[PDB]
């Protein structure tokens, strides 16, 4: 199970 | 920088690009986000996800 993909959005 | 994918993954968004667990990036720019890689596959290039990949630069 892949991990929780970051904001994409500074 | 020498990025391999760690995990699947499918983009979320027209800037980044997809990849399957395994493939062989090409990091040709890092300049902000330190969440998101500008590298290149598939005759394409676009942002990754730094927790989706193994760096090796």
């Amino acid at each position: 199970v892949p991990p929780p993909v970051p904001p994409r959005r500074r | 920088m020498e990025a391999i994918a760690k995990y699947d993954f499918k983009a979320t968004a027209d800037d980044e690009l997809s990849f399957k667990r395994g493939d062989i990036l090409k990091v040709l720019n890092e300049e902000c986000d330190q969440n998101w890689y500008k590298a290149e596959l598939n005759g394409k290039d676009g942002f990754i996800p730094k927790n989706y990949i193994e760096m090796k630069p």
